């Protein structure tokens, strides 16, 4: 989910195009 | 890409500037 890879961590281009339509 | 934490509105529109304009959803669920 975004906010446990993104907000408490660090995410990136290959982890949020999994919660592109 | 960046490598830095993103909340909020910094969530929302790092993650629509990686869509470019497709739409999200932020658990999508089937």
């Amino acid at each position: 989910g975004i906010v446990e890879q993104c907000c408490t961590s660090i995410c990136s281009l290959y982890q949020l195009e999994n919660y592109c339509n | 890409f960046v490598n830095q934490h993103l909340c909020g509105s910094h969530l929302v529109e790092a993650l629509y500037l990686v869509c470019g304009e497709r739409g999200f959803f932020y658990t999508k669920p089937t």
